[PDB]
């Protein structure tokens, strides 16, 4: 499986209407080696999704957002769930890419009752942990904290990338929407490092597995840190 | 293609599809600027995108985006294109369309209204048949009100009789009827279903053909009188009465009744002063004699394939013609150049009544383009997706040779080297057909699939060598995985021991047979041992490519791995046909001869709501047999849509979430079996 | 012949007592303290040292070091109410310099959020600012110890960085703790409740198990939290400290 295969297949995938869905393991499978890919916890907490798969013939984990299940909004299960995948690939060297498009945490009284906060900063913590390489897609949405949880500015992400449909909004929705229905915004600021085709989504990830395959970064000492669990 | 010749500057192609890319390429080949029609879910199609400029119209229904007369004008307004190409179906039969058109300023590329009009109706048409000394379908001439006239005019005519719907067409309104009792039910349903759907309410009575050749002849006529007959092409091949495979010079016609045929539609043509292209259908019977069946008034779908054999580009003739211009070409210039096959790749699943529209989005497609002797003519781009709106043909593919043995074979290497993944297509039906016994022969007939498939398609029934060099490339397949596998990168702490084995010995079952088979490894050959015959399979291996490319005992064999499990499950496209296969171990087997069976009815026969929402619409109605993983309704939640599947496989009893209801999470929504 | 002398001066009295008595009555009337007050019954009379006085005019954020009982503290304490508009980017700078200033010695840091007075309304550098506190939160984590005490209403992103500390202590009836507010609850939910029903100190101190402990007021919170400070070791690298017993 050549490393620069083109996936045009992804470049209509994602819906102009922000309230039609897509699948997210279409993507995945598009866009890993051979389309194989190694589900982690399929039948629970849909609404996000982690696995193994092989990019160039090297093992990487991959967390993604799926809106077709409660719209892509994380929650308590989803949020423990990404949490351990994700601290276990930080543990053995095995590097991470992510796919975006979280419109923010679920609201309700249950969630609040349950521990939302302390499980949604376990998902935080994890992200922002990991010393592994770290490669961010933004498909479509990015909102709120959720939007700081998944790999973006600065506590996790060595490189960021927007897809043309992909949008960061803090608080979303003439002359305001217009300026924030794109990610130029995120660009000029520096939130990601560019705005690419899907078409290279693949070949780009694995020119930057290349790249990062020796990053190495210095922490203060520490007997063990303390999980928000 | 003289770009001399000057031509319209815009002309604005009102179509979509495969038709519009052809239209596009060959006004590109002619230096002439192409406006795209498009609706909303077109945007991104491919004939948008080779196009010029391009007009959003409306939205996807066709009703509103496609046939919106008005927001037709109001683009070409907007854009000044000199000339409008309707293609095929669409606006390309409306009076209106052509007469509003060249009243405002606009040229239509197509028959004059007059001939359209003369065509439209199939007793007009037969009567003008009948004056134009031509061969007709017998039958009785009028329109029949009543059962009673129906069987006193089917007293006379023969036994065989057929009711038939005035005008419209596309293979619907149409009956078959062998007994008087059936004389009068046939006729009262067909007025029946006439006044639901076509509304004319006219039916005729025509004597059945049996075993009938339908026969096309492609004529071309100018606005100086002039007129050509382009030889012919066999389209006898057909399911629900439409054509899936196409045959351009017909091998059971002979040149005399060829040149017969053509002098008869060419003075057809000039009866009806038709002045564009279009075709002359007819049935020939076994003792060669043709009669008179139709006459379309626009470009047909099989038209690339008298284009090969002929080299002429019916396009470029039809825009030169409207232009004005006279026909450059005499008919001492047609002749006959190799041969020509062509069929149409649908999206359609062949097990169930020889074609079954089906949906979905395309993760993969790649077109044989490389190989000799082939053109595709499509409008599928990989992503692009199978809507309910418009037709289900996914390509048409063409193959021309010097004789028909040839075309035949380089149809069946392009049939093998299509990779379509994300759809059920029927191109297993397809293969089967071009390799038939019966097909290669030439004896056919438009029952062709109902007696060679009396039960429905099966797929191919593979012979044993078949068998033999399946399953010997599933075991190469599987052993070849099995030892990629084992190739890690040096470690240099813990190196990796590669075990030394020498034969897998493998259990493959089959359909419900269980083969044992032996297979050793020499560099790039497999030597394999199924049951104590000998093979040798040798490859390159690469297990990543959609296509693999093998020698069995010499015989070269191309085939597609679509899916493959841990448990052993392997789905392998041989020969057209996918193959189910589970390879395990010996040992692996022994151990599973211990396993217990367990019954899948699977749980929760009552579906469960996954979240709470109200239904705006249900895309389905109560009384449809449906499966799971067909869309149902649509419920929406936390301002998101999803059209969710049906939770358990069944026909669809009674929609309990209808319009308006907010029904909440893990509740019943629909009446399912 | 320049007016700096004064214009200092003048900075300096607009920074420690505001623009006017208007909204520090309005606070005072709501029975809660200032970000000013709050730190001086915090630490050590006279122990307090403040950074960055000058950053765009305010900052809604009052930053510094500190003495508890002799024992170096960093502290931060924020001033939303009609201090500052959104939680712009040298609130976030500000923090994130003190935390670091913080690591950098080996002393632990103390975070008032009282986040109430303009919660955002507008903000795209927020989010990165509150991205920047939470990989500073998630560096120190088993490092240094870190402590918050809730004691306004903080919405948003923002509660992630607490959950992230080591210890949470929230005040009775005026502070909350919930990442969505109740109207888009009862938009989204169609459910009815309140701020203290949703993120309440009650709530998240019997229920949730978000925070630690409770306490009446600012004052009687503020003298435990310096009674519990008293207990932890500066950092990591110290033992566990040792007071003299009778
Ligand atoms: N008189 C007949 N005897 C036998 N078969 C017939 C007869 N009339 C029609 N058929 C069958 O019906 C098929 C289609 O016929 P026909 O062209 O009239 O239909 P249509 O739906 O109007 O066509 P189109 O879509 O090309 O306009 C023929 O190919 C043939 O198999
Ligand atoms: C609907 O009434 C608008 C409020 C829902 C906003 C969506 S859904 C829940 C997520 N949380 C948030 O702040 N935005 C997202
Ligand atoms: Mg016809």
């Amino acid at each position: 499986d050549p490393s620069d295969r083109l996936v045009p297949e992804l470049d209509t995938i994602v819906p102009l209407e922000s309230t039609k869905a897509y699948n997210m393991v279409d993507i995945i499978h598009s866009v890993v080696d051979e389309r194989e890919f190694f589900e982690i916890m399929p039948n629970y907490a849909k609404n996000i999704i982690v696995g193994f798969a092989r990019m160039n013939g090297r093992t990487v984990g991959i967390v993604g957002n799926q809106p077709k299940v409660a719209s892509g909004c994380l929650d308590i299960n989803s949020s423990v769930k990404g949490a351990r995948f994700v601290r276990f690939c930080d543990a053995f060297n095995i590097p991470l890419i992510t796919f975006v498009d979280v419109p923010g945490f679920l609201p309700g009284t249950a969630q609040e009752y349950g521990g939302i906060i302390r499980h949604g900063a376990k998902l935080l913590y994890a992200f922002a942990e990991a010393t592994v390489p770290k490669v961010t897609v933004i498909t479509r949405k990015a909102y709120g904290g959720a939007y700081d949880v998944m790999s973006s500015k600065h506590l996790c992400g060595d490189t960021n990338y927007a897809w043309p449909t992909a949008e960061i909004a803090v608080m979303g929705a003439a002359e305001y929407i217009e300026k924030f229905a794109n990610p130029f915004p995120a660009a000029v600021r520096g939130f990601v490092d560019d705005i690419i085709q899907p078409s290279s989504t693949r070949a780009r990830i694995c020119c930057d597995l290349d790249v990062l395959a020796s990053k190495k970064v210095q922490r203060p000492w520490r007997k063990h840190a303390n999980i928000p669990l | 293609y003289d770009p001399n010749e000057k031509t319209f500057d815009k002309i604005l192609v009102a179509n979509r599809g495969e038709i519009a890319c052809r239209v596009i390429r060959t006004c590109k080949k002619m230096g002439i600027k192409t406006v795209a029609i498009h609706s909303d879910v077109d945007a991104s199609s491919v004939h948008v995108k080779m196009a010029d400029e391009a007009v959003c119209v409306g939205p996807a229904p066709t009703s509103k985006s496609y046939l919106n007369m008005d927001a037709i004008m109001e683009a070409i307004k907007k854009t000044r294109a000199q000339a409008v190409h309707p293609g095929y179906g669409f606006l390309s039969e409306n009076k209106e369309f052509a007469r509003c058109l060249a009243a405002e300023d606009v040229v239509f590329i197509g028959p004059d209204t007059h001939a359209i009009q003369a065509m439209g109706d199939k007793i007009e048409s037969k009567l003008l048949a009948k004056k134009a000394e031509v061969n007709t379908i017998p039958g009785f001439d009028g329109v029949v009100k009543d059962a009673e006239e129906a069987v006193r005019i089917a007293r006379e005519i023969g036994y065989p009789v057929m009711i038939k719907a005035s005008a419209g067409g596309g293979g619907k309104g149409m009956r078959i009827a062998w007994d008087d009792e059936e004389t009068r039910d046939g006729f009262r349903l067909s007025s029946q279903e006439a006044a639901s759907s076509f509304g004319d309410d006219r039916l005729l009575i025509e004597k059945f053909i049996d075993n009938p050749r339908h026969i096309e002849i492609q004529v071309l006529g100018d606005k100086h009188g002039n007129a050509l007959w382009l030889n012919e092409r066999e389209c006898s091949i057909q399911r629900r009465n439409q054509k899936v495979v196409e045959e351009a010079p017909s091998i059971f016609l002979d040149a005399e009744t060829r040149r017969a045929m053509g002098e008869q539609a060419v003075a057809l043509a000039r009866a009806v002063k038709y002045s564009s292209a279009g075709t002359v259908e007819f049935l020939v019977d076994s003792k060669k004699n043709f009669y008179f069946l139709e006459m379309n008034t626009r470009l047909q779908v099989e038209h690339p394939v008298t284009e090969c054999i002929t080299g002429l580009d019916l396009v470029q003739e039809m825009i030169r013609v409207a232009k004005g211009y006279p026909l450059r070409h005499k008919q001492a210039d047609i002749r006959i150049n190799g041969w020509a096959v062509e069929c149409r790749v649908y999206a359609e699943d062949p097990y169930k009544s020889f074609g079954l529209p089906s949906i979905g989005r395309l993760s993969q497609y790649q077109e044989p383009l490389h190989l000799p002797g082939v053109r595709v003519d499509s409008g599928i781009q990989p992503g692009s997706d199978i809507s309910i709106y418009y037709d289900p043909m996914i390509s048409k593919l063409i193959t021309y040779g010097s004789d028909r043995t040839e075309a035949l074979k380089r149809m069946a290497d392009a049939l093998d080297n299509y990779v379509i993944r994300g759809v059920t297509h029927n191109i297993a039906l397809l293969r089967e057909v071009i390799i038939n016994s019966r097909f290669v022969k030439g004896d056919i007939s438009t029952k062709f699939l109902s007696d060679v498939y009396p039960d429905g398609f099966k797929g191919h029934m593979l012979t044993k060598s078949e068998k033999n060099q399946l399953l010997a490339i599933a075991s190469s397949l599987f052993v070849a995985f099995q030892l990629r596998a084992q190739h890690f990168q040096e470690n240099s702490r813990m190196p990796v021991i590669k075990p030394d084995i020498a034969n897998w010995e493998l259990s493959v079952k089959l359909h419900d047979k269980v083969h044992t088979v032996v297979a050793s490894n020499n560099g790039s050959v497999f030597s394999v041992e199924v049951d104590g015959s000998k093979l040798n399979v040798t490859s390159t291996w690469n297990l990543a490519s959609p296509l693999l490319s093998v020698s069995v005992d010499g015989t070269q064999r191309t085939v597609q791995c679509l899916s493959r499990e841990a448990g052993g499950n392997m789905s392998i496209q041989f020969l057209g046909t996918v193959y189910k296969v589970n390879i395990l171990t010996r040992l692996a087997a022994e151990l599973n001869k211990f396993m217990l069976e367990k019954v899948t009815e699977d749980t929760s026969s009552v579906l469960r709501s996954p979240m709470p929402g109200v239904v705006v619409a249900v895309s389905v109605k109560p009384g449809d047999a449906v499966a799971e993983g067909q869309e149902i309704c649509v419920i929406e939640a936390m301002k998101m849509q999803n059209s969710m599947t049906a939770g358990k496989t069944g026909t669809v009893k009674s929609v309990h979430c209808q319009a308006g209801d907010t029904v909440g999470e893990g509740d019943l929504l629909v009446e399912l079996e | 012949a320049t007016s700096v002398n004064e214009r200092i001066e003048n900075k300096r009295r607009t920074a420690l007592l505001g623009g006017g008595q208007r909204r520090i009555d309005a606070q005072h009337k709501r029975g809660k303290l200032t970000a000013r007050e709050r730190i001086s019954l915090l630490l050590d009379p006279g122990s307090f040292v403040e950074s960055d006085m000058f950053v765009e005019h305010g900052d809604s954020v009052v930053t510094g070091r500190g003495r508890i009982n002799g024992r170096l503290v960093y502290v931060f304490s924020q001033d939303f109410t009609v201090f500052g508009r959104s939680l712009s980017g040298a609130h976030a700078q500000k923090i994130c310099k003190i935390m670091d200033q913080a690591i950098t010695v080996g002393a632990p840091v103390i975070g008032l959020n009282d986040s109430g007075g303009a919660r955002i309304q507008e903000g795209v550098e927020s989010l990165a600012g509150y991205a920047d506190i939470f990989l500073r939160n998630v560096t120190a984590s088993g490092v240094i110890p870190q402590i918050s005490l809730i004691m306004g209403p903080c919405a948003g992103g923002a509660v992630y960085s607490p959950a992230l500390t080591d210890f949470t202590f929230m005040v009775k009836d005026t502070s909350y703790l919930f990442i969505t507010g109740p109207d888009v609850v009862k938009s989204v939910t169609n459910e009815d409740v309140t701020q203290e029903e949703l993120g309440g100190a009650k709530t998240h101190t019997t229920m949730s198990g978000v925070a630690h402990r409770a306490f009446e007021n600012d004052v009687d919170a503020l003298c435990n939290l310096r009674d519990f400070f008293n207990y932890l070791p500066l950092s990591s690298q110290d033992p566990a400290p040792v007071r003299e017993c009778h």
